[PDB]
C-alpha cells in the first residue's frame, strides 16, 4: 500500500521536535508570503 | 498575509525552510476497536 | 473617547487603533481609561455568562 | 454540560442519588416504550434524522428532562417494589 | 456533480439584530463570503451621523458648562449615539437646534424638528440641568460611510465649534460563524451564519442586501480592459 | 452509505470513556459525547489535556 | 462627489500562462475585500484536466518495473501528473492518449498520438528512458474537473489492469495581488489592485479569472430568497 501523510500521522525534525498532523488545510486557507507562496507547515513557537 | 481573511499577521514572522522526516509511527497501524472476540483459556477474559 | 466599546472596536476595524492603545472609553457608565482589548475581553466574558453586571 | 445539571444536582441530597433517580426512571421509560412519560407531546426530546425530527431514542435524556420538569416523585420506602410494577403494568399495558 | 443550491434562512428580532445562515456551501465558501461581506458591512453601509456640535459659552471640548451636570465630553459621548434618518435623498446635511431649560432633563426628543428628518430614538439622554441651567446647541449631522475621526473631517459650522467623531456606519457590529456540515458521504461542507448588529435606521437584512449589492457591483469593474 | 445514518442515530446522546495511562487520578477517566469524525485518530479538546 | 467613480481595468498578458490585472482606483479597504475573495476561489475552484487512470501493457499494478525502462511505474505515473492537456471543445470530458514507443529513446509529451482537439501544454515533459529491446505501450486517460480527488476516491479504471491516478484538476498555479497606495484627486487613501495568476498554459490568466468573479458572483444571488 502506497501510504500518504495523513492526520495523525508523526512528524519530526532533527532537532528533537515531533507532533502529529492534525490538520491538513487547503492551498488558500494557508499563510503565504507577498508573491503568493504558502507555507507547507506550521509549528506552534511555544515549543522552543 | 493571511489565507482566509487576506490581511496581514499584525507582526513579521519566522518563515524558512526545514528539514522534516515523517516517522514510522502511524495512525493507520495504531486505530483498533473491539466489541467481541478471542476470550482466553483459563480465566475467560478477553485477549490483548 | 469613545461612547461605548462598539464606537471603539469600529476604530480597531479601521485601523484607527490597535487593541494594545489606552483610550478613553464610556462602559456601564463609568468613563473608563483602557485598551480596546481590555474591553473586548470584558464583553468576552459578558456574553459567555449572559450576564453583563 | 448536561443542560440543566445546575439543578438537577440541587434538588438532591447526594449527587449519586441523582443518578440512581435518573438510572431508574430511564429503564421505567424503556420498560414501557416511553408510554408512561410525565412530559407533554411539546416538551418531548427529538433527534434530528435525515427524514424529519423523530423522538429521541436515548431514555436517559428523557429521564433528566423530566426530572427538571417537577412532576416526579423519588424517595425511599414510597410503594412496595412488588406493587409499584404491578400497577405501573395496569396503566401502561406494554 | 455540482453542490445544490443552499437555503438562505433568517432569524431577525427587532430591527437591531438578525441572523442569517446560508447552508450547505463548497469547503472554504463560509470564509470566502463571509469575511468579503463582513468588510462592507462595517465600512461602506451609508448611514448619517454628527459631525459638530456648537454650545454657547463653551470654548473648548475639555470645559465645563455651568448648571449642567454632564462636562462637554460626556454630552458629545451622548450625540454619537444619535440615531438620524434623514427622509429626503436630496437631503445631504441638517442642524439640529436645542435650547433647554434647567432643571430638566434634556432629552432627543428635545431637538427642533427638521422636515425630511426622523429622530430614531427620541427617548436618548443629552444633557441634564438644574435651576438657572441654560443649553443652547447647534448639532451639524452629515452623510457618510465608515467612522471618521474629529482630527481627520475637522468640520466647523462656526468659530468654536465642536467637531465630533462621525460614527457614519449604521453596522455596529458584525460576527460571521462557519461549521461544518454534511450533505450525505460529503463531510467537508461549509455552513455560514452571519449576525449583524444596527442602529435601528436600517435593518440587519438591509444592511446586509446593500452588502452583498455593493460587492456585485464591484464585480463588474472586471469588465472592459483598459 | 445507510450504515453511517444510522450508526449517527445509534450514539445519539450516549457518551464515551476516554482513558489514557498512567491512570494517577481520577480526571485520567473522562466521558464525552462522540462527534463521529472521517479518519482514524481521535480528536481531544484542548482544556482537558492538563487533566489527561 | 464622495462616490467613486467606476475604476479603469488593466490587462498584462506573457503568453497563456502569466497574467497582471489591475483595478484602480478603489475604496480604502476593497484590495482586500476584492482580491483575497478572488484569490481563494483561483485556488481552488477552477475547472481544469488532469490525468486519472493509465494503462501500460504488461503491467498490472504501480509497484512494478517495465523491462528496458529505467523508471519503475511509480515514477512513470508521477512523471504523467506534470502533463498538462488543454481541451479545445467545451463539451468534451474525457480523452484517450495512446503511446507507443520502442528504444533506445527518450519519450516525452510529445510523443502521444494526436487527438483532435485535444492539444499537449508541454510537449518536453519528461515520461520515461527506453534502453533498447524496451517497449512502451500504454494508455492515458485525462478527464475534466475541479479540485484534488485522490485515486482512492474516484478509482477510475478503464480496464481490468488500469491504475487510477491522484488527479489534481486545478489549472491554476500561483494567485498573488498587490495593494498599492494610489491617490485619486484630493483623497489619498485610496487603494490599487493588481492580481497576478500564474497557470500552466491550458487557461489563460484572464478567462481563469473571469470564472472567478463568475463563481463569487453565482453565490451572491444565495442571499436573495430568505427563508423566514
Ligand atoms: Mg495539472
Amino acid at each position: 500500500q502506497k501510504r500518504k501523510l495523513q492526520v495523525g500521522d508523526k512528524l519530526a525534525n532533527r532537532h528533537g521536535n515531533k507532533g502529529v498532523v492534525a490538520k491538513i488545510l487547503p492551498v488558500e486557507d494557508m499563510p503565504h508570503l507577498p508573491d503568493g507562496t504558502p507555507v507547507d507547515v506550521i509549528l506552534n513557537p511555544l515549543g522552543v | 498575509y493571511d489565507g482566509r481573511t487576506g490581511e496581514p499577521i499584525e507582526g513579521p514572522i519566522v518563515v524558512g525552510q526545514m528539514f522534516i522526516m515523517k516517522l514510522y509511527h502511524m495512525v493507520e497501524d495504531k486505530m483498533h476497536a473491539r466489541s467481541t472476540g478471542p476470550y482466553s483459556l483459563i480465566t475467560q477474559q478477553p485477549l490483548g | 473617547v469613545f461612547a461605548n466599546p462598539d464606537e471603539a472596536l469600529l476604530a480597531v476595524a479601521h485601523g484607527i487603533v490597535d487593541l494594545q492603545d489606552v483610550v478613553t472609553v464610556r462602559y456601564m457608565g463609568k468613563r473608563l481609561e483602557t485598551s480596546p482589548g481590555r474591553i473586548l475581553f470584558a464583553r468576552i466574558v459578558a456574553e459567555a455568562v449572559e450576564d453583563e453586571k | 454540560a448536561e443542560p440543566g445539571i445546575d439543578k438537577l444536582f440541587g434538588m438532591v441530597d447526594s449527587k449519586y442519588r441523582l443518578t440512581v433517580v435518573v438510572a431508574k426512571r430511564a429503564q421505567q421509560l424503556l420498560r414501557h416504550g416511553f408510554k408512561n412519560t410525565v412530559l407533554e407531546p411539546e416538551e418531548r426530546p427529538k433527534m434530528q434524522t435525515l427524514e424529519g425530527l423523530f423522538d429521541d431514542p436515548n431514555a436517559v435524556t428523557w429521564a433528566m428532562k423530566e426530572l427538571l420538569t417537577g412532576r416526579l416523585v423519588f424517595g425511599e420506602n414510597l410503594v412496595p417494589e412488588d406493587r409499584l410494577q404491578k400497577e405501573m403494568e395496569r396503566l401502561y399495558p406494554v | 456533480s455540482k453542490l445544490k443550491a443552499p437555503v438562505f434562512t433568517v432569524r431577525t428580532q427587532g430591527r437591531e439584530y438578525g441572523e442569517f445562515v446560508l447552508e450547505p456551501l463548497e469547503r472554504g465558501f463560509g470564509v470566502t463570503l463571509g469575511n468579503p461581506l463582513r468588510r462592507i458591512l462595517l465600512s461602506s453601509i451609508p448611514g448619517t451621523a454628527v459631525t459638530s456640535v456648537y454650545i454657547e459659552d463653551v470654548l473648548h471640548e475639555f470645559s465645563t458648562i455651568p448648571g449642567v451636570k454632564e462636562d462637554v465630553v460626556e454630552i458629545i459621548l451622548n450625540l454619537k449615539e444619535l440615531v438620524v434618518r434623514f427622509l429626503n435623498p436630496s437631503l445631504q446635511t441638517v442642524t439640529l437646534l436645542l435650547k433647554a431649560e434647567g432643571p430638566k432633563e434634556v432629552k432627543a426628543r428635545d431637538f427642533l424638528p427638521v422636515a425630511d428628518v426622523e429622530i430614531m430614538n427620541p427617548d436618548l439622554h443629552i444633557a441634564t440641568l438644574e435651576e438657572g441651567g441654560r443649553l443652547n446647541m447647534e448639532v451639524r449631522v452629515d452623510r457618510g460611510v465608515g467612522y471618521v475621526p474629529a482630527e481627520k473631517h475637522g468640520i466647523k459650522d462656526r468659530i468654536n465649534a465642536i467637531p465630533v467623531d462621525a460614527v457614519f456606519s449604521p453596522v455596529r457590529r458584525v460576527a460571521f460563524q462557519v461549521e461544518d456540515t454534511r450533505l450525505g458521504q460529503r463531510t467537508d461542507l461549509d455552513k455560514l451564519t452571519l449576525r449583524i448588529w444596527t442602529d435601528g435606521s436600517v435593518t440587519p437584512l438591509e444592511a446586509l442586501n446593500q452588502a452583498v449589492e455593493i460587492l456585485r457591483e464591484h464585480l463588474t469593474y472586471f469588465s472592459n480592459p483598459q | 452509505d445507510e450504515v453511517w445514518d444510522a450508526l449517527e442515530e445509534v450514539i445519539h446522546g450516549k457518551v464515551v470513556l476516554l482513558n489514557r495511562a498512567p491512570t494517577l487520578h481520577r480526571l485520567g477517566i473522562q466521558a464525552f459525547q462522540p462527534v463521529l469524525v472521517e479518519g482514524q485518530s481521535i480528536q481531544l479538546h484542548p482544556l482537558v489535556c492538563e487533566a489527561f
